[PDB]
């Protein structure tokens, strides 16, 4: 009763190093198809899938030691990465050339995310807040407060109004960018998060913890839908498919697994990396999958509709 | 021919569409579209055509294409709406509707379609156990429907659908429901009104009531009936009343008798008398079973007949009979949950084997609530059963299934239902216990804490008070776990134990002792005791008074048998002195009979620490090597080992580094401090490596910084590892790297340390060295004013340490004596005054060797260096008197090229480099004497031989066998040899240099 | 502190290279640097402290407090719950569909919606269509498929 | 007159500290019978066996950790030496000079094995991996794979074309040196081995375990045809004799047991050693025994045919 899952392509060796996160952004109207990789290097790769394979476009790299998020944005051609380099510089993702630099140590960011207007650009600090930057407008208007410990996750609901924050030791938190309060706070797990998603329509918040499940919560209160536990080692990125009926999460056991939500059930696994997989993500109408792994691959999957 | 026969296609396509001859008219209609697809009157009526038979998607795609042109069309729009919300996609209807009222605003379809949407999802809702998106869902829809109901008030349909909204909330666990109802509902008009959960029900049954009078019909009939069995099933539920809502039942069974009589074909009116009439407060048996058997003979296919038979069967001691119906009830549906239920309760009763796999397969077909609690006690009760683990009961089922997060998850959404139970709040609490959700645990058993305090309290309310305040003080708030604790009768041991560990966590020692003691008094199960002994013994300690703690623990294993518990703690408390006498002893009494203990970790932590008390430091990494052989499993034991490799014995740094890197490969929770010691083994190795990216220290660290970024080694090895590949790519002289970020790491540091609860020494460590790391950077990297600000802020901050004032010495003086200038001794002085009082540190007298050295002070430096030697030979340490010992020689060498008399420097040459050799094989030391030889009696043939060797020999590095190539090619060309000549230059060539080659050049043409 | 003062000659000889002694980590290994300067170690105040030695380690371990001991864990109560079957809740009922549509009207030619109109889907004791059934003089009581079904005393 | 097994032998302090690993090779066919330990420290020590007695020849060393396994080559004279930190170094035997230094992953060799004509040095890998190191000529010749844990202990067979692989988990693998097909899985035991030994004539397979059983197999079967249960404590290392008549066996409990085919009975039972034993091996014939205990004693033992 499943669908026909497969590969498409596979770059063999994209960076020299592990690969850290992976952004894919069908930004502009046409089909642009652009894919953002940061490594354990100061390249920043910028490569697009023209029509059936990955072809390199930019190589630029201002950096100094590995880059651990990337991102980039739907409305505009822009992308920002932030590294223990302690800088947040954006770069033009059109002339491959830096737009911006602000400085931001590993007390002041740790994981990117741009706002759904691409205005934004919140980041997680050290001492609990999240620090929200303005691009194209200075630096640091304002912070939300959390009283807690380090943050690791930053997520944007796809329509605004709603912040989630995850956190070493388990914590999480749910602000409202309109008055910027803390509506209320979960507890999750035990353990750290480093990964977070809301789905479109931004009704159904997706965690995914150090220790191998995934809560799947509610938002506007705190009721749980359920728990996910099909991994065997941590969990280090979930992805949030544009229909409202899967998403994907690659753990630390070299397997990516593609969940669904409406039965809470595990359709396909991938068993095709041979090392820690660091990030996946879907695309435009999601039919595909990308997944950077910690042994230099890109993997790109054939997931039908 | 051809189309263009549009209008007589139209008239026999509605004279075929009237009557009963859809086949026609559908072939008619689309041969008219056929004739001009264009005229949208066409594409709807055959979309109509298509509603009114069967198929459905191909008239929503006719409505579509019609709706496509002229969108001001009201009813297509609405049609191709109703259509596609006919098909569930409420979501998308909804947006149509709301679209359509902002265009039009009096249109009452669309109301009533709004308001019948979200009556939907509030339904789908509970399905689910999301109560409060239900109860918003309802409230928005009572909103619809009163404005609705504001434009034509005189139909039924909307008065009907308005009750069944707001009676469909019956079960939402009360003081959960507050519904904002507005306007003509509450009889006159006025502003708002928030309802409660029995003033809805009251409503509901007004607005069916309303309806029914204007339209009588079964339907209704039957809806009024229900209604009223829910008014008092609620009024019941809660206590409210009894014997005062018998009219009620009267009025519901009277509507229901009414409906049934109505229409006698129809299951749904038997089946709703059959469950109403066995209400507890009818009790009428004999009329629900005529009424099941009935519904059953109306419509053979009711499953929810036959389930309702076994219910009646079942709770009426029937229990094969009932198995009978439910297994029937089953068959005709395979996918009714209710049946389910039944069989689970049936395999119960008689004392079966799959009652839990049952109640898991009905908590995993649709999440009832009766199920759920069936199988949350389950689970807790085979997890209570110490004799079960390994049974393949509880091995297989918990282990396998997963049983205890999803018991877990269904009690959360069972207690958000039902809320007035308290052995779901303390089950639930144990489960959170066992997940190490410890704050979700804590609010458990407090909920159950304010259910409770009007009980019997004897044991379900003492029970629950000690249960939430021993959680409570498992995390922080010490002083809200002494006060519960105070509310409770400590007169059996749970209780005493609690506070006297709550007692101890905040201070109060004495007091703890007491309650230890008095706990002492009464005690059974020997184990307890010995326990008792090793808390007693623990808490006396911290006061001081070590002797009668000691003692105590001899009296505890005085005792039958000992416990494994206190002979641990015995010798951690003769490591916390210095005796090292009876913990040889202690562990040594610990291994003899001792073999279920299954850390394996401890064990070789406590035979390491009772090596390293003696001062072997040696034998402690032999040790532990010995341990890791043992059992080549255990990811732990290679870490331990890495790390004290790193800290005893820095000798064997090649080991160190692949026993991190194996610690790591074993597992991936053990990457954090695996990760880091490799990297500091890296860290101390060098560069003896084959050159090769992605494995060097910078590496390892960023990976382990990626890992847990949250503790204060891995910023300090960031910190070393920049400044090792600066000055490793200084020599290489390529390009200097990652430049100005220690400022930056600085701050990470401190942060990182301020939250960690207590290693007091290692923290104070760790803040120096990274103070003193970060402010070397800076000067050498040459931001001299942020680093003299930095000293100064520091002084400011406390009273002088004679640490941080030699690091404002330095700043100070690094653009004074760069530049060749004379300094006055009033300054050599002072930094001398500086450099002795914070003695017993080398780097120091080396430092201020070399300031006398930059003057020109030969004979001080080199006693400067003596000393310093001296210092680091008494301290034990190895690499301080290495390098003292080649800088010294080094001071001798440069001050002997000039070629000076008095010759006693040679001397000076030759001791260091003989010491030197003694210890290693030091290539400088061996350059050096053969520098020295090659000035004195710069010669032929000694001479020769031995800057031969060391340039021909392999396994030299690159720098040291250039600079003696140079000198080697001087000494060949000042004594000629042509031939010798060519072998250097051929030697030179099958390696890569630039500069011997380039000094045979200049002197091949003198 | 003898000789208070040294004359040399920097350039002595301007064939030779001066001598940089450059020292990489704590195990012995120096290489030469050409440039004449400073001592120009590497990491000059040794390996950056890793995790805390031994003793401390373990006497944090057991001595910090009692709580560690298996006295206070998450068992050692062994508590009981009581079961209380409900089987009543499990009756289902099951509601009436609504018996009308608001209809749109349709002038007969060249056809337009005039307006909605409601139509139907196909002890007062009233004459409508009541058949007067009797609950109470002769009750059915043997299920459809069974043998025997249950005798309970009348009300 | 009955010649009976005398302790013939005593060497009070061998090394410094424990004694892990010891060889007998009869490589000179002359009275040499070159006798090689490795003992937790850098120093591997060879000793010649003269007319009664052990007189040092040298003590050649560097090692990071303790040396965990040595082998001695009977073709040629050639030692082969194997460390913790998985670093491999091949002896001379004539002067101690290091022929060749094979490198290692962090995962690459625990034990050592010569070939029968002295070609291959089979060793075992932390990940289950038997991979082959040909000698003196090629690095990673090739690596023959299974699905399993650790690999602690490594027979070969003496005519050729078998290779058995104990597991840390208790299960024997069997591959055969013709093709590398593995031929069958064995499941074995439950703890671990830490010794396999072929015969001579290889049509028998012993396995030492960690539960203090010995069992006895049929390669071309899977027939258990023996089971012996005389040693308290664990089995560490079992090794045979020039015929197939008799093994002898080395517990942890300070016992050497010396074991028949015939009767599997124990003949006799030695008592020395305080502490517990690690090595056992065979001279050139039946002769003399060799056992090297954690307390740094060497025995040398005799048996007559």
């Amino acid at each position: 009763m499943t669908n026909q899952y497969g590969i498409l392509f596979k770059q063999e060796q994209a960076h020299d190093d592990a690969i850290w996160s992976v952004a894919w952004g069908t930004n502009k109207k046409e089909n642009s198809e652009t894919v953002v990789t940061g490594s354990l290097d100061d390249l920043v790769k910028v490569w697009k899938w023209r029509d059936e394979r990955l072809d390199l476009q930019w190589s630029l790299e201002g950096h100094q030691l590995g880059v651990v998020s990337v991102d980039i944005s739907h409305t505009l051609p822009i992308a920002a990465s932030s590294s223990l380099d302690a800088h947040i510089r954006l770069w033009d993702l059109e002339n491959g050339k830096q737009i911006k630099s602000i400085d931001a140590g590993p007390v002041d960011a740790w994981t990117l995310a741009f706002s759904p207007d691409s205005q934004y650009l919140a980041t997680g600090t050290h001492v609990g807040k999240v620090n929200i930057f303005g691009v194209e407008s200075g630096k640091k208007e304002y912070s939300l407060d959390t009283r807690g410990k380090f943050i690791l996750s930053i997520a944007y609901s796809p329509d605004g109004k709603y912040l989630a924050s995850g956190a070493i030791d388990g914590i999480i938190n749910i602000f409202d960018i309109a008055t910027g309060k803390l509506l209320h706070t979960l507890e999750g797990h035990a353990m750290p998060i480093r990964s977070l998603t809301f789905s479109p329509d931004s009704q159904l918040l997706v965690t995914a913890s150090d220790d191998g499940y995934i809560k799947i919560y509610d938002v506007q209160h705190a009721n749980l839908a359920g728990t996910l536990s099909g991994h065997a080692s941590w969990v280090l990125n979930v992805a949030f498919c544009p229909d409202d009926t899967h998403f994907v999460s690659s753990s630390s056991d070299k397997s990516v697994k593609v969940w669904d939500v409406g039965t809470r059930t595990c359709v396909h696994t991938f068993f095709d990396h041979q090392d820690q997989v660091w990030g996946v993500k879907y695309n435009g109408n999601g039919s595909k999958i990308v997944s950077v792994g910690d042994d230099q691959e890109i993997h790109i999957y054939d997931c039908p509709i | 021919s051809a189309g263009t026969a549009k209008w007589a296609w139209l008239r026999r396509g509605l004279y075929y569409l009237k009557a009963g001859q859809h086949s026609q008219a559908v072939a008619d209609l689309q041969a008219a579209l056929r004739a001009d697809p264009k005229d949208f009157n066409c594409w709807e009526s055959l979309g109509e055509a298509y509603l009114s038979r069967g198929g459905y998607t191909t008239a929503l795609k006719s409505f579509t294409k019609a709706s496509e042109l002229n969108p001001e069309s009201i009813y297509s729009v609405f049609k191709v709406a109703a259509i596609q919300q006919i098909l569930g996609k409420y979501k998308e209807a909804v947006a149509q509707y709301q679209m359509i009222i902002k265009k039009k605003e009096d249109y009452v379809p669309a109301l009533k379609g709004l308001g019948e949407c979200h009556l939907m999802m509030a339904k789908a809702a509970l399905v689910d156990y999301l109560d409060g998106k239900a109860v918003d869902y309802i409230e928005k829809a009572l909103e619809y429907f009163t404005c609705a109901l504001q434009h034509r008030a005189d139909v039924s349909c909307l008065w009907k659908l308005a009750g069944d909204a707001c009676t469909c909330l019956y079960a939402v666990a009360p003081s959960k429901v507050n519904v904002h109802v507005l306007g003509v509902l509450l009889g006159q008009k006025e502003g708002k009104q928030v309802l409660k959960k029995n003033e809805l029900l009251h409503l509901g049954g007004r607005c069916y009531g309303r309806a029914l009078k204007l339209m009588s019909t079964s339907n209704t009939w039957c809806d009024l009936g229900i209604n009223y069995y829910r008014q008092a099933q609620h009024l019941a539920e809660t206590g409210s009343n009894m014997n005062d809502l018998k009219e009620l039942l009267e009025k519901s069974l009277h509507c229901l008798k009414k409906a049934v009589r109505l229409d006698s074909n129809n299951h749904l009116y038997w089946n709703a008398l059959g469950v109403v009439a066995c209400y507890s407060g009818i009790g009428n048996y004999a009329l629900a079973q005529h009424c099941f058997i009935k519904s059953i003979q109306s419509e053979q296919i009711n499953a929810v007949a036959w389930t309702n038979l076994g219910v009646l069967y079942l709770t009426n001691e029937n229990i094969e009979q009932a198995h009978e119906a439910f297994k029937m009830a089953q068959s005709l549906d395979p996918s009714y949950l209710m049946c389910w239920i039944g069989q689970a309760l049936i395999a119960e009763a008689v004392g079966s084997y799959d009652t839990m796999d049952l109640f898991r397969h009905t908590t995993e077909l649709n999440m009832h609530t009766e199920g759920a609690l069936g199988y949350a006690y389950w689970v807790c009760t085979t997890l209570q059963d110490k004799s079960n683990r390994e049974t393949e009961l509880y091995q297989y089922n918990i282990l396998q299934m997963n049983a205890i997060p999803a018991a877990q998850v269904i009690l959360n959404k069972y207690v958000e239902r039902i809320q007035n139970y308290a052995p779901a709040f303390t089950m639930l609490g144990y489960l959170n216990e066992h997940l190490q959700l410890k704050k979700e645990a804590a609010n458990a058993y407090q909920r159950a804490i304010l259910l409770l305090q009007t009980a019997e309290d004897q044991d379900t309310y003492n029970v629950a008070i000690r249960n939430y305040g021993r959680l409570l003080c498992s995390t922080g708030e010490y002083d809200k776990a002494i006060q519960a604790f105070k509310s409770t009768p400590l007169e059996v041991l749970e209780d005493i134990i609690g506070f006297a560990l709550a007692l101890f966590m905040k201070g109060l020692y004495k007091e703890s002792s007491k309650a230890y003691e008095r706990a002492l008094s009464i005690v059974e199960s020997e184990q307890d005791k010995a326990h008792i002994l090793t808390a007693l013994a623990i808490t006396e300690y911290k006061q001081g008074k070590t002797d009668v703690a000691k003692t105590l623990l001899f009296k505890c294993s005085i005792l039958k048998e000992p416990t494994t518990e206190s002979l641990q703690a015995l010798c951690a408390l003769g490591l916390a002195m210095q005796d090292a006498t009876l913990s040889k002893a202690a562990l040594n009494e610990l291994l003899k009979h001792i073999k279920h203990k299954d850390s394996n970790y401890q064990r070789c932590l406590l035979t390491s620490a009772i090596y390293a008390l003696q001062g072997r430091s040696v034998a402690v990494q032999k040790q532990i090597s010995k341990a890791v052989h043992s059992n080549p499993g255990d990811p732990a034991l290679w870490s331990l080992l890495s790390r004290v490799v790193a800290q005893y014995a820095q000798r064997n740094a090649k080991g160190g580094v692949v026993a991190g890197n194996v610690a790591h490969i074993l597992d991936s929770n053990h990457g954090k401090k695996a990760l880091l010691y490799t990297a500091v083994n890296q860290l101390a190795m060098g560069s003896s490596s084959a050159e090769d990216e992605k494995n060097t220290a910078l590496k390892t660290i960023q990976k382990a910084a990626l890992l847990s970024p949250g503790d204060p080694a891995i910023w300090a090895g960031l910190m070393a590892a920049c400044h090792a590949d600066d000055k490793l790519a200084l020599v290489n002289n390529t390009q200097p790297k990652r430049i100005d970020l220690y400022l930056a790491l600085l701050s990470a540091v401190s942060a990182s340390i301020k939250d960690e609860k207590f290693f007091e020494n290692y923290n104070q460590s760790l803040e120096k060295w990274s103070l003193s790391q970060a402010v070397t950077g800076l000067i050498d990297t040459g931001r001299i004013s942020e680093a003299e600000t930095l000293c100064t802020k520091n002084l400011k901050s406390n009273p002088d340490q004679p640490a941080v004032i030699l690091l404002l010495r330095q700043v100070q003086c690094k653009p004074l004596l760069e530049s060749q200038k004379p300094l006055p001794d009033a300054v050599l002085e002072e930094l001398q005054k500086t450099v002795m009082s914070n003695s017993t540190s080398v780097p120091a007298w080396q430092w201020l060797a070399h300031v006398y050295q930059s003057q020109g002070m030969m004979r001080a430096a080199e006693m400067c260096y003596r000393k310093s030697l001296q210092l680091a030979s008494q301290r034990g340490s190895w690499s301080g008197k290495l390098s003292s010992l080649l800088r010294l020689a080094l001071l001798a060498l440069k001050v002997c090229m000039a070629n000076i008399s008095n010759d006693h420097w040679p001397s000076l040459v030759q001791e260091a480099t003989t010491e030197a050799l003694k210890l290693c094989f030091c290539p400088l030391a061996v350059l050096l004497q053969a520098l020295l030889q090659f000035k004195r009696k710069m010669g032929a043939r000694e001479t020769r031989r031995l800057l031969e060797r060391v340039v021909y020999q392999p396994g030299y590095p690159k720098s040291i066998a250039s600079t003696a190539r140079w000198y080697l090619l001087r000494h060949l060309y000042a004594k000629d040899d042509y031939e010798l000549i060519d072998v250097l230059v051929n030697n030179a060539k099958t390696h890569g240099d630039t500069r011997a080659l380039e000094l045979n050049q200049r002197l091949s043409s003198q | 502190m003898m000789e208070t003062e040294r004359l040399v000659l920097p350039p002595p000889d301007p064939l030779d290279l001066p001598l940089r002694a450059v020292e990489l980590g704590c195990t012995g290994h120096w290489e030469l640097l050409n440039l004449p300067g400073a001592p120009e170690s590497s990491l000059p105040h040794g390996l950056p402290p890793c995790a805390p030695d031994l003793q401390q380690e373990a006497e944090q371990l057991f001595l910090s407090s009692p709580a560690w001991l298996p006295l206070h864990g998450v068992e050692h109560s062994a508590r009981k719950w009581q079961r209380k079957t409900d089987p009543w809740s499990l009756l289902a009922v099951l509601g009436a569909p609504v018996p009308s549509d608001l209809q749109a009207q349709r002038h007969p030619t060249t056809g337009q919606i005039l307006g909605y109109k409601e139509v139907l889907l196909e002890l007062n004791t009233r004459e409508e269509a009541e058949e007067e059934i009797d609950f109470e003089k002769d009750l059915l009581t043997i299920p459809p498929g069974f043998k025997k079904g249950m005798d309970f005393a009348p009300k």
